[PDB]
């Protein structure tokens, strides 16, 4: 196990940067699936079978 | 319990008495030993009214007539010793509160001490 | 599970059956019969063929069949539409005159790589596996390196006044084989485990 | 014909040169994700005569040579050093680069001043962002002349000029 | 043999074995602290303890290596019950073991230790760990106190072993300490104050704590770091297994390295200690003469220097002189050399009248399966250790028996606190020697009388009683071992007589020499020309100098190349060239131990500067001389030895060199065989190896001298300044003076400087 | 968060692990043991090991065979991503030129994993 | 405890009268080679003196290779700054800063004050 | 394969204390994780366990 004990300080922010992330988290993504250019961009590459996933190690 | 401190106080003292013996004669004094409690100690409160933990009168041979240790802070049983080497001597203060520090039950003085050493340096007189 | 119609068959072919008491397990095959073997395991539903461990044994402080051994770590991923989650291994004894031995490109084209660098790091030469080159290290550095023959390529740490460590005997490490300052050992320094 | 040689010139180019520091970063290590965050997000370089932080020599003449390094690397490094223009400078970023931290081996290469000279170090794998400014900071003084050595020895206003330049 | 089974494996060893040895033979193992190599058990560190079977359990655990061995015999070990217990004593023992690890410099080789964090551990998985139950003060006791020029002692370290005062009983059979106050008011302790014993260092070693440090790299480095370089010692010519412990190119600290071959697990104190010169100002850099003065040069400057001393030279002019540290490579180099340009002589410093290629060697493991040792010479001073070997045939022991391991742990054949015999050897020294302690014929003879006794022997003379019974004893001995000192050597008549003796009744020699590698470089025949000189004698007018010469040798020359490792008032007004050479430690090439067989000298890592060995220099002195010698470096003379017909990895080799040129004066001052080399007086051992002037208190008496203090006297070896040294076993009429550096049984002249 | 509240940070067994500095102070068999484990490091028995893990990466795992040293006689180390990239001549089969780069991109390469 | 060997110890015995360390023995040369350091932190962990503490440093680069190898005296609790950052000013005479701050010190540091949010 | 070290030689040089600077050290990213995985291998070996608390923060 770990060699010494959590800050106490540790507490505060790690609460605090849970609520705002979800909101952030968003935003990004916000970014991404509308931009039809995203689209235009990504979904047609990037191409493989399952198959070959698991025989070329994916 | 605060004991401790009157045998530590006493400890410095016997200690002081150690020194003014060596230089009065001349005799060879040499630090033994320092507290462990001091080396590891690194933050955790030390403020033991010196850092010795033994320390010996030498005949001028590096050979100890005379041995004088003093126990660790939460060593139990807390008493100095002494001992003269090769006499089998064996000598055992205690404090006793309501008088002072005694030897045994025989209050110490420097004198008794002084004797003490005399005999030792003077008959054991190993160099 | 899948596993076990390969175990009654490993039994009944009656190869060595390792296994620690952490349930790994390896079965100890000669180089002949792999290929085949490891065939009909692919085909018996063997989804994922994880690794290949190239294996020195140059030097040990217990006897082994072979100075160079392999294994695979053949996998049945369970998450997919077959698999039980039957993962083991199988350790092969490697003569070190014939650093040969047939690929498994042909059950898997991970594999392809994962050979490349054993015969880069270990000296194997993988029958049947289209190209060799490093695709790690130097090629004008040769010696098959990454052997407990193979150097180990240090140089003294400098200070003031140009004293210097020189590392490979400053360590106060060491292997079983070695014995340090030590005349014996035993106990803990003979290793150990818990149970409790 | 650099812009030196009167009173004058050499201040007022120095000033010039010293305050457009255009970063070269030679990634291959861990220092670019954390180069990534000394650009931005925290402090600046803006501010420092850098929108150059991107690859291309042809943008820059501050090298930094950012990460741990394999044999393999010595002479494309060298080469793409070579493909700076005239004058240059060579910062030596964190300690996986500078003396070969905790790896002696035949692999990496230590010591990486041996490919080429050096004039800046900066120790720490990882070092702190705010460190490289310090030391940014040094290389404009140093540049600028108005340093030493820690043993109150001066010395040139470039890197190059303690193996040859081109 | 003893059908053992320890636990879960069978060995057979035959009987009379300790168990303990067949648990290590079986790869098994327990917390050991008592017992030790080489050494008779006691049942002291109670450690052995197990349970056995044979199939019933023993009440009481037995220490296991002290009780003997049994067929059909159950070894326990794996016990529970073992385990808690060795815990148990391991508690016991830390009770006032001394907090002190971080300063403690038993450290990394700190056994104890490494069995405590082995075997140790509280009896509970546990979820809170314990460490104690003591809590009470410890003893305080004893500590910086220095107990030697070369030991501290920090008392409270000390376990009891009982180790050391043990060794000194077993070992030397010549003790110095004791346990003084019972019970836990004991404690070991000398009185004399300073042990005068010549074995004495090796306790460092065996100390199984870090009481007994060498305080001469007390706090200079740590156990880990140091590399502990196993070579091979050349500073007696047994010359044994060393280990170098260096860390930045440095000689820390010399241990013993331990092959049973040329000792056992012993080192000489001189040996140990006696190695601060090398870490001291050295030659480093080539000088040539300039014109009144030494010029730092370097080795082309010298080469061509080299050049024009050999532009009106024809190498019958020159002279090559080695030291008696030379390897056989550079013995096989010179010897070709000399074939190749004729030279008019090679010798070596420490040569003798009569080689020891005129007697057999023999080995140590020889010397115990022995009758009768008749010694002439000095086993102590001159191959130091063989004394103690001696001491254990004396004590009655025949060879260990070794196995997978080798050596065991425990002597049951023999048994400490007991007898030694007298009547089991025969000695002669022309003095005082330890030997008389466990001598009854011993016997101080005038100096030129040893021949007299060898013919009284032969019985073409008449013997003392001693030598009467000597006479019978040596028919009685029916395979004894002669042991032939350099009063013997370098007297051919003495030499003669025995070689007469040892042939009658054929039997093997111990040839103890004070040159180092006489044998090897014996056979190399760097022994003189027909023509010939001596290397004590000029027979050049040019020379090479693998060492400083006698002062009449200087005297004779007019170019002198010098390949040496430090200055000495001999050279600043005869040298010519000095060069730089390498210690023993760092040298590199065979060397022909005493026994017989061959070593390999290991080069050491140390800080150097400059210093190309001699084989360099010497091979450039021929370059310099229009010869290529066909070889210049070590791995063609590996072929070249091979060539010579040697098998490389300690080769047994024969051959019998039959010169037997005479070249003895009777002087009136003795070369003494001593235990030191002038050189070696540097460091704290600076007085330790300092000159003794030993003589009869009438002839002490007679000359008024006072016998206390330190007289200058000059011989043609050197003006030295020399304790004063009563000993009515040196017979008056002569003066035996403690011959530093190699040579003695020599009948030289000097004289008493005032 | 919720299942978190006090406890000792690491398994109390001093053999095996290095113990409280807290406590050099007091007994010598800590001292002892501290020492050690800080100079020469414990024994392992002799065994090889792997452990599959979920790695943000992928696959990982260590195969680890120690001897019983101080040091390990090999390690391995799964590196996934390494694996991964055996899947790229595939992956960018018969692509667009500009859409290549991107395509290298999207599967993540550090470069560790690779190059090791 | 230091991979990367960043440490040479010359060792000595203290002096008896005026020990410079109340122990026994003491660092006669303590030189560390920050050019690899690893800092380890574990380094920390092993020493019994809980001598070695890391700082709050990272102000450190300079030009010249074995400059950087900070000596003792440099990496003590008693220096005002890095060693660049003090050579810096005494030549320009200026005096010092840092520019961090810290919520409060660590325990384990006890000496030095350093900036602490109320300095810089 | 430009770049490389071979850190699997050189951990058999080190102790496996020491190995866990080699860990984080080989992963940009989730540090943590290689030598999680590390960490566990060894746990498993000689049979450590790990405290619930450690668990959770780990
Ligand atoms: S110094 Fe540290 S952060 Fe920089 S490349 Fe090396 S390991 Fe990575
Ligand atoms: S004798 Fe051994 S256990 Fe005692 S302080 Fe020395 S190294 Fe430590
Ligand atoms: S000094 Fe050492 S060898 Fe001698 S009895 Fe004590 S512990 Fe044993
Ligand atoms: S007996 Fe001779 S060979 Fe052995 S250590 Fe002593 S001097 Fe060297
Ligand atoms: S009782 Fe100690 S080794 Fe036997």
């Amino acid at each position: 196990g770990v060699k010494e004990d959590l800050p106490e300080e540790f507490v505060p922010e790690l609460k605090k940067l849970l609520e705002v992330l979800p909101h952030r988290i968003d935003e990004y993504e916000a970014l991404f699936a509308e931009s039809p250019i995203f689209y235009e961009r990504a979904r047609g590459v990037g191409v493989i079978p399952p198959e070959v996933a698991i025989d070329l190690g994916l | 319990a605060s004991s401790e401190r009157e045998l530590y106080e006493a400890w410095v003292e016997l200690l002081s008495w150690m020194r003014e013996y060596a230089q009065a004669k001349g005799v060879r004094f040499e630090k033994e030993a320092d507290f462990p409690d001091f080396i590891y100690r690194m933050e955790r409160p030390y403020d033991l009214p010196t850092t010795i933990m033994t320390a010996s009168l030498s005949d001028g041979l590096g050979e100890p007539f005379l041995l004088a240790d003093v126990s660790p802070r939460h060593a139990k049983l807390k008493r100095i010793g002494l001992r003269l080497p090769r006499a089998h001597i064996h000598l055992h203060a205690h404090y006793e509160p309501g008088k002072g520090l005694v030897t045994g039950k025989i209050p110490l003085t420097k004198e008794r001490f002084f004797a003490l050493a005399d005999r030792a340096r003077e008959a054991l007189a190993f160099a | 599970m899948r596993l076990e119609r390969v175990l009654e068959e490993a039994r009944a072919k009656g190869y060595p059956i390792e296994d620690n008491g952490l349930g790994n397990l390896w079965v100890v095959l000669p180089r002949e019969r792999f290929k085949e073997e490891m065939a009909h395991y692919k085909a018996m539903g063997f989804n994922f063929l994880a690794d290949i461990v190239g294996l020195d044994y140059l030097t040990y402080p217990d006897p082994r069949p072979e100075r160079f051994a392999v294994v695979y770590e053949l996998v049945s991923l369970p998450g997919w539409k077959d698999g039980d989650g039957s993962r083991f291994f199988v350790r092969v004894y490697v003569p070190e005159e014939d650093p040969r031995l047939p690929t498994v490109t042909d059950l898997w084209g991970s594999a392809n790589f994962l050979e490349r660098e054993v015969y880069d790091l270990f000296g194997i030469v993988f029958e049947g596996h289209p190209d060799l080159r490093k695709i790690l290290t130097p090629e004008d550095l040769e010696g098959h390196p990454l052997r407990k023959d193979y150097p180990l390529g240090e140089t003294p740490t400098l200070f003031r006044e140009g004293r210097y460590i020189i590392p490979a005997e400053f360590r106060a490490a060491l292997t079983g084989k070695d014995p340090g300052l030590t005349f014996y050992k035993g106990g803990s320094r003979k290793g150990y485990r818990s149970l409790w | 014909r650099e812009g030196i040689l009167f009173t004058t010139l050499e201040k007022l180019v120095a000033w010039g040169r010293s305050n457009s520091l255009w970063p070269a970063t030679f990634g291959l290590a861990c220092c670019a994700i954390e180069m990534m965050a000394s650009t931005d997000a925290r402090n600046d370089l803006a501010r420092f005569g850098s929108e150059v932080f991107r690859a291309s020599p042809r943008q820059a003449d501050v090298m930094i040579v950012a990460g741990r390094l394999s044999k393999k690397m010595a002479p494309v490094m060298r080469r793409v050093w070579e493909q700076m223009p005239d004058p240059k400078w060579v910062i030596s970023m964190g300690a996986c680069a500078s003396s070969g931290g905790m790896f002696n081996n035949y692999a990496i290469v230590q010591n990486v001043d041996s490919v080429v000279p050096v004039d800046v170090y900066v120790p720490g794998c990882p070092p702190r962002p705010e460190a490289l400014i310090y030391a940014v900071m040094q290389l404009q003084k140093k540049v600028r002349g108005q340093a030493y050595n820690e043993r109150g020895e001066r010395l040139p206003p470039v890197a190059a000029w303690k193996r040859t330049r081109g | 043999m003893v059908r053992v089974k320890v636990n879960d494996r069978i060995v057979e060893v035959p009987p009379g074995t300790s168990v303990m040895d067949a648990v290590f033979h079986a790869g098994y193992d327990v917390p050991l602290f008592c017992s030790e190599k080489h050494l008779s058990p006691i049942g002291a560190c109670r450690m052995c303890l197990v349970r056995i079977g044979l199939i019933q359990w023993q009440p009481k655990l037995a220490a296991s290596c002290v009780t003997a061995v049994a067929d059909g015999m159950v070894v326990d070990t794996l016990s529970d019950v073992v385990r808690e217990a060795q815990a148990g004593m391991v508690e016991f023992t830390l009770l006032n073991h001394p907090l002190d690890c971080p300063t403690c410099d038993k450290g990394g080789a700190c056994e104890l230790q490494d069995r405590t964090v082995e075997y140790g551990l509280y009896e509970k998985p546990l979820e809170l760990p314990v460490y104690t139950r003591f809590e009470f003060t410890r003893r305080h006791v004893d500590k910086h106190h220095p107990l030697s020029p070369f030991v501290i002692l920090d008392r409270e370290r000390c376990i009891h072993c009982k180790r050391c005062v043990r060794y000194f009983e077993e070992v030397p059979g010549d003790e110095v300490l004791d346990f003084i106050e019972r019970g836990v008011h004991t404690f070991i302790g000398t009185m004399d104050f300073g042990l005068p014993s010549g074995f004495s260092g090796n306790i460092t070693d065996i100390c199984p704590v870090g009481a007994l440090l060498d305080l001469t790299a007390r706090f200079r480095a740590r156990n880990w770091e140091m590399e502990e370089t196993p070579t091979t010692c050349a500073l007696c010519p047994v010359g044994c297994g060393i280990t170098a412990d260096t860390r930045s190119g440095e000689l820390l600290r010399i241990r013993a390295r331990e092959v049973p071959e040329v000792n056992e697990i012993w080192i000489c104190d001189a040996g140990r200690f006696g190695h601060e010169w090398a870490d001291q100002n050295r030659l480093k850099t080539p000088l040539v003469r300039k014109e009144g003065r030494l010029v730092e040069a370097t080795w082309e400057e010298a080469f061509l220097a080299l050049k024009e001393g050999l532009k009106e030279a024809r190498g019958e002019e020159v002279g090559l002189y080695l030291a008696h540290d030379a390897t056989l490579e550079e013995g096989l180099l010179a010897s070709e050399l000399a074939k190749a340009l004729k030279t008019p002589h090679l010798d070596f410093q420490g040569r003798t009248a009569a080689p020891a290629s005129l007697f057999p060697p023999a080995s140590l493991e020889d010397l115990l399966q022995a009758d009768f040792a008749l010694v002439l010479g000095d086993p102590t001073e001159e191959a130091p250790i063989l004394h103690l070997r001696l001491s254990e045939f004396v004590r009655d022991l025949k060879p260990p028996h070794r196995y997978n391991h080798g050596t065991p742990f425990a002597d049951l054949q023999i048994k400490e606190r007991m007898p030694r015999r007298t009547d089991k050897m025969a000695l002669f020294a022309p003095y005082r020697a330890p030997l008389m302690k466990w001598a009854a014929i011993h016997e101080v003879h005038r100096p030129g009388e040893e021949r007299e006794i060898l013919l009284a022997l032969l019985g073409d003379k008449e013997g003392s009683e001693m030598v009467a019974k000597a006479k019978e004893a040596w028919e009685k001995a029916k395979n004894p071992v002669l042991i032939l000192g350099a009063g013997v050597l370098q007297d051919t008549v003495a030499a003669e007589r025995a070689r007469l003796l040892a042939e009658r009744k054929g039997a093997k020699v111990l040839a103890m020499t004070p040159a180092a590698n006489a044998r090897g470089l014996e056979a190399m025949g760097v022994l003189p020309g027909a023509k010939g000189a001596s290397w004590d004698e000029p027979g050049a007018l040019y020379a090479y100098y693998g060492f400083v010469p006698p002062e009449e040798a200087l005297k004779g020359k007019r170019f002198v190349v010098m390949h040496l490792s430090h200055l000495h008032p001999l050279a600043e007004r005869y040298a010519h060239v000095v060069l730089p050479a390498p210690t023993f430690y760092e040298k590199r090439g065979h060397l022909v131990n005493l026994e017989g067989r061959v070593l390999p000298l290991s080069p050491a890592p140390i800080e150097n500067g400059e210093a190309e060995g001699a084989l360099q220099v010497l091979a450039l002195l021929a370059e310099a001389l229009g010869v290529r010698p066909p070889f210049r470096l070590h791995l063609e003379a590996q072929k070249a030895l091979k060539a010579r017909k040697v098998p490389e990895a300690m080769g047994r080799l024969s051959f019998r060199l039959k010169e037997l040129r005479p070249k003895e004066r009777k002087g009136a001052f003795y070369l003494r065989p001593t235990m030191w080399k002038a050189h070696q007086a540097v460091g704290k051992a600076q007085e330790a190896a300092r000159a003794e002037l030993w003589a009869h208190p009438e002839t002490a008496r007679a000359e008024a001298l006072p016998e206390g203090a330190q007289v200058a006297v000059e011989t043609p070896f050197g003006r030295v300044e020399a304790r004063v040294v009563h000993r009515e076993d040196v017979p008056k009429g002569h003066l035996y003076l403690s011959a530093l550096g190699p040579a003695a049984g020599l009948r030289v002249e000097g004289r008493v400087l005032v | 968060l919720e299942r978190l509240e006090p406890g000792p940070v690491r398994d109390p067994n001093p053999q095996i692990t290095p113990p409280p500095r807290h406590l050099l102070e007091t007994s010598m068999e800590a001292v002892i043991y501290h020492f050690k484990h800080y100079t020469e490091g414990f024994h392992p028995p002799k065994g090889e090991v792997y452990v599959p893990t979920e790695s943000a990466r992928g696959e990982l795992g260590y195969y680890i065979v120690s001897d019983g040293g101080s040091m390990p006689y090999r390690v391995k180390v799964r590196a996934p991503s390494f694996v991964n990239l055996q899947s790229l001549p595939y992956a960018c089969k018969g692509e667009q030129v500009p859409d290549m780069v991107a395509i290298i991109a999207s599967l993540d390469p550090v470069m560790g994993d690779v190059d090791r | 405890a230091c991979p990367a060997y960043a440490i040479y110890v010359e060792p000595a015995e203290n002096d008896p009268e005026n020990p410079v360390s109340a122990g026994e023995r003491y660092a006669k040369v303590y030189e560390i080679n920050m050019l690899r350091c690893i800092f380890c932190g574990l380094c920390e962990e092993a020493c019994p003196t809980g001598a070695i503490v890391l700082g709050y440093d990272f102000e450190m680069a300079d030009y010249e290779y074995s400059d950087l190898v900070y000596g003792k005296e440099d990496m003590l609790v008693d220096v005002v700054g890095t060693k660049p950052q003090r050579r810096e000013a005494k030549r320009t005479g200026k005096p010092v800063k840092v520019g961090y701050v810290v919520p409060y010190v660590r325990p384990e540091l006890e000496g030095f004050k350093a900036p602490t949010e109320g300095g810089k | 394969g430009y770049l490389h070290t071979g850190f699997e030689k050189t951990m058999e040089h080190r102790t496996y204390l020491q190995n866990i600077t080699y860990t984080p050290r080989m992963d940009y990213l989730h540090s943590f994780a290689h030598d999680l995985a590390y960490a566990l291998a060894v746990e498993k070996l000689l049979g450590a366990v790990v405290p619930p608390r450690a668990e959770t923060i780990r």
